[PDB]
């Protein structure tokens, strides 16, 4: 629906602002988007979603067993696992469960 | 909280002594420092965007307070 | 016995001292430090605002201690030899147009963190008049035929955009390109254009 | 009396090269608390005289972003509890500054910017026109 | 030292999806246009098809960061809306507030 | 009812603190927040980031100070320095807050690549604001 | 008409703060800076001014044991732009092979025992081990007297 | 003095030794709040001011038109057909991507190239010669 003075005027205007030049149906120009942006799974937020959690607590066990960061929470689990000893509910050995 | 006279002359030294003070810190004459220059001052020093302006920063006279 | 705390050093302060001393730098509320009986704290009934010591609310404020007008004035002092001169023949608006045709806008994002990158950043625009440009009858039809919507009649200001390259400068060296082959193109005469 | 005697000053080396030219600096604070940003307008501004560069201010309208959420771990489908984001502005517009000018003036704002407070500084720069635009080639 | 057995099938998912991007991405584009001659687009359906099945970005759900509760997560917090509540209420996160209006 | 951060009334024989005392409804009227950075605002990025920072400071001081800290923590962020203000007791020795000063500071500053500080205003007691 | 555009002023990225640093003295009420400014904190004679700040450097000793001795908790670099001085140090030698090249880098890490044993073992089986090498080995065994230097623990 | 220096004098375990013993002598405990950062600042832990988001990232040195002409690395395509068609349209997505440095938009070129040229049989049954 243009002239071919409009249709000669766009085509210049695209190549001196780079855009697509030969003419491309709308199907064809999702491959121009596909490499103007970066994928999805590329993304800073998609694969540095979590924290690593492997770090965090590696690093605070290991400064229990340094004496320099109290876990109260692993003390309690200690205490209640120290208890079921004594009260003769352990764990058993891999094998030798109550199933045998 | 109860309050003695001993302990309202106590805050009155200090009120004026701080008054001195913050005059100094805001390059004002200590003596023509009046109750609006400290609001004024505390607002700036001590910006405080709570809604409720009773819970705000404030340094007024103890009979003000007490 | 028990360690005994030592009195608060704002009992050996001046009230004439020279207060940005103490806070040269943004620090934290510090009771011992500052010699002023404020209070923060919504009263309970018949009571009082609490008092500063221990006072967790004066410690959420960004105080502004370290930058009293006092502090302020003896800083610019300073930092007047860093400064030069506004040229004195640019006066208006209208001057610095007439020297200065083309104006590139860049923004700088400041935010909190470890990371001082910002995409944003990266944008240039360029603005400038047609009317600053050498541009016949013909160059000009053609100039703004190819901008489109880049350009307003009402202004008359070409605006150039651009943001594909990954730095600021890159974006900028291309603006000042785009400028250019936009300009000697609206200069060239095809053969097509008898044709309009 | 225990008073330093003599001070040693930053070197501020005048260079051979043209400074830039600024129209305007356009720089926009964004924060949770107006009173910390009514504080960091009456320090920019006297900065900003005492140094002597020509300053405006004003307050573009804040923005409040409010979303809604469940308040019960389980059912209860009608009880939410919504929250809200409020973002207040404060915009300083400076003009006619050299490069120099610029520099100073905003290391010396950005270093003092209160915590919770971000900055956006648009610098509007004045350019002349390309050697190869003054003329057409042929 | 993840939350459960199901944040970490995630976390694989999400590595094994960030390795393959760049190769999914090129099979993909001689996929989508209609420029390429078909015999040339069967074979990349195949080849893209033949990658393995947690490197396709569909698979990645996103979860909460502390409890792995992979509904009601607010995205710009990586939340639940229990956890998020928690810290909000407790004046934690900062500038955010009961709404009131 | 609401329970959410509610210290519920008792015999009176509860001490609270200011910040204990206030219901959430309370957050940005009569109390601020125990954290201030740039994330939250519109159009600003990273808020995710800080929040679990801020997560993992406050349980790191916590299990670091055991039995020491007298409140919650204020934590202030400015460009990439990152402040951190605790109010903490007058029970252990000096010389145990100076070590654990520089022992956190270090290694606060290699983990999240940051400078790191921390202000310690000491207090004889808990500061109590009412007693519920 | 022509107008003249004045010259750049340059200056080092801590002029500014030199500067400012230029208009304060120093606080007579107050300790020196290093200390924590709290009464109960303070020092309050020469004895704890003293032990204070070897307190304070002793737990950075430990902070930068652990960083040392476990440095994979402290890789992820999140800051821009990179600070090379909040990296973990390897002290270890990363080259296994016997060689002249494995040499010089026992040399740089200052490793007196290793080298000698590097420098025996390639002497033994033949190989030609350059002089300025040999000059460097010389360097590191005259400066500590053939001791190894002191290190965090062992 | 000596005229003409040793510019690339090695720093013997003698010299670098010399040289910390002399910054003893100047060290001093940080008297305030400005030595800090200035302190950080030289070390490099604190942001330099004023604040440039692109600090210590500058992409390879590449200039503007490494980004946005690409044309010069489809020399090895053919110069028309289906495969010319349709590597513009990569090219020109390459170019106008802002988070892709020179060296992996040549990355991806690269692998189209290597993969026509693995399916030559297959374009020459459609009429399509590449290479
Ligand atoms: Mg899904
Ligand atoms: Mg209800």
């Amino acid at each position: 629906s243009l002239s071919e003075y409009a249709f000669r005027m766009s085509r210049l205007s695209a190549r001196l602002f780079g855009e697509v030049t030969r003419p491309t149906n709308s199907k064809s120009m999702k491959v121009v988007k596909l490499f103007s942006e970066l994928p999805l799974a590329k993304k800073k937020e998609t694969y540095d979603w979590y924290p690593n959690h492997h770090t965090y607590a590696e690093l605070m066990q290991t400064l229990r067993f340094l004496g320099l960061y109290r876990d109260e929470h692993q003390d309690f689990m200690d205490e209640q696992k120290r208890l079921k000893k004594l009260r003769g509910k352990e764990k058993p050995k891999k094998g030798e469960g109550k199933r045998a | 909280e109860t309050y003695t006279e001993d302990f309202i002359k106590k805050q009155i030294e200090e009120f004026n002594i701080g008054k001195r003070h913050l005059a100094n810190m805001m390059g004002e004459d200590p003596e023509t420092f009046t109750q609006e220059d400290i609001d004024r001052a505390i607002a700036y020093l001590f910006p405080s965007g709570l809604f409720e302006k009773r819970a705000r920063p404030v340094m007024k006279h103890p009979e003000q307070i007490f | 016995p028990r360690r005994k705390a030592l009195p608060p050093r704002t009992e050996k302060m001046a009230v004439d001292q020279d207060w940005p001393s103490v806070y040269p730098v943004a620090a934290p509320f510090k009771p011992s430090a500052v010699p002023l009986p404020v209070r923060m704290g919504y009263p309970v009934k018949k009571g009082v605002p609490m008092a500063k010591e221990g006072n967790l609310e004066l410690l959420k404020i960004p105080n502004f201690l370290h930058l009293t007008p006092v502090a302020i004035k003896k800083h610019c002092e300073a930092l007047k030899d860093f400064c030069t001169e506004w040229p004195a023949a640019l006066d208006s608006d209208e001057k610095c147009e007439k020297h200065f045709p083309i104006e590139i806008d860049s923004t700088d994002y400041v935010s909190s963190g470890p990371s001082v990158r910002n995409p944003r950043a990266r944008v240039v625009v360029l603005r400038v008049k047609l009317s600053s440009l050498n541009l016949d009858d013909h160059a000009k039809k053609k100039l703004i035929k190819l901008v489109g919507e880049r350009y307003c009649k009402t202004t008359d200001v070409l605006t150039i955009k651009t943001d594909r390259c990954p730095l600021r400068r890159q974006n900028y060296d291309y603006a000042v390109y785009l400028l250019t082959v936009l300009y000697h193109e609206s200069w060239n005469t095809e053969e097509w254009e008898k044709s309009k | 009396v225990d008073v330093p005697k003599d001070l040693t000053k930053p070197v501020v080396t005048i260079s051979d090269e043209p400074d830039i030219l600024y129209k305007r600096l356009s720089v926009l604070v964004k924060g949770h608390d107006k009173a910390v940003l009514d504080s960091y307008e009456y320090f920019a501004v006297l900065a900003a005289k005492e140094l002597g560069i020509s300053i405006k201010v004003h307050e573009p309208p804040r923005k409040i972003e409010r979303f809604t959420l469940l308040q019960s771990v389980h059912i209860y489908k009608k009880h939410r509890v919504q929250y809200e984001m409020r973002t207040l502005y404060r915009c300083l517009e400076l003009e006619h500054l050299t490069g120099s000018t610029a520099d100073v003036y905003l290391e010396y704002i950005q270093r003092n910017l209160p915590e919770g407070v971000a900055m956006e500084v648009t610098k509007t720069q004045l350019e002349q026109l390309p050697e190869h635009i003054k003329e057409p080639i042929w | 030292h993840y939350v459960d057995w199901r944040m970490w099938r995630d976390v694989k998912r999400r590595k094994m999806a960030y390795e393959y991007a760049d190769e999914r991405l090129r099979i993909n584009s001689l996929r989508k246009n209609t420029i390429l001659p078909k015999i040339l687009q069967d074979v990349a359906d195949e080849e893209i098809a033949a990658l393995p099945r947690d490197s396709c970005p569909v698979r990645i759900r996103n979860r909460c960061v502390m409890t792995s509760r992979p509904r009601g997560v607010k995205r710009r917090w990586r939340l639940s809306r229990i956890v998020f509540r928690h810290l909000a209420d407790h004046g934690q996160l900062s500038g955010i507030q009961r709404a009131t209006w | 009812k609401n329970r959410a951060a509610r210290v519920r009334v008792s015999k009176g024989d509860k001490p609270v603190t200011y910040e204990e005392a206030h219901a959430p409804h309370y957050i940005a009227h009569r109390k601020g927040w125990l954290s201030l950075h740039t994330g939250n605002l519109d159009g600003e990025d990273h808020a995710a980031e800080r929040t679990v920072e801020d997560v993992f400071l406050r349980k790191f001081m916590w299990g670091t100070f055991p039995g020491c800290l007298a409140d919650q923590l204020v934590l202030k962020r400015r460009g990439n320095q990152l402040e951190i203000c605790a109010v903490v007791l007058r029970q252990l020795s000096p010389h145990k807050y100076y070590f654990l000063v520089g022992y956190s500071e270090t290694l606060l500053s290699y983990f999240y690549k940051c400078p790191v500080r921390l202000h310690l205003q000491t207090v004889p007691s808990k500061v109590v604001y009412k007693y519920l | 008409e022509e107008v003249v555009i004045p010259k750049k002023k340059t200056w080092d990225k801590v002029a500014v703060l030199q500067a400012l640093a230029s208009t304060v003295n120093r606080d007579t009420t107050a300790v020196p800076y290093v200390f924590q400014d709290d009464p109960y904190l303070m020092p309050a004679s020469s004895l704890e001014s003293r032990s204070f700040l070897l307190a304070k450097k002793s737990g950075e000793n430990v902070a930068k044991f652990i960083i040392n001795s476990y440095p994979k908790y402290f890789q992820k670099d999140i800051a821009e732009p990179h600070i090379p001085c909040l990296m973990p140090e390897y002290f270890e030698p990363q080259i296994k092979d016997i060689s002249e090249a494995a040499l010089k880098e026992r040399i740089e890490l200052r490793k007196v025992k290793a080298s000698v044993d590097m420098f025996d073992q390639l002497l033994q089986a033949g190989t030609t081990v350059s002089l300025e090498t040999t000059n460097s080995l010389l360097d590191l065994l005259c400066y500590y007297g053939d001791q190894e230097p002191s290190t965090d623990y062992h | 003095t000596k005229e003409a220096p040793e510019t690339d004098t090695s720093p013997s375990l003698w010299d670098v030794e010399f040289a910390k013993q002399l910054a003893t002598v100047n060290e001093q405990p940080l008297q305030n709040g400005f030595e800090e950062l200035i302190q950080w600042t030289k070390e490099g832990k604190l942001w330099e001011f004023p604040i440039n988001n692109e600090a210590g990232f500058d992409d390879d040195g590449s200039e503007f038109h490494e980004h946005i002409f690409l044309e010069k690395h489809l020399e090895s395509f053919p110069k028309q057909g289906p495969i010319r068609h349709f590597m513009e349209l990569v090219t020109c997505g390459l170019s106008k991507n802002p988070y892709l440095s020179v060296k992996q938009k040549v990355e991806h070129i690269e692998w189209f190239r290597n993969y026509f040229n693995e399916k030559k049989d297959i374009l020459k049954e459609s009429n399509i010669q590449f290479n």
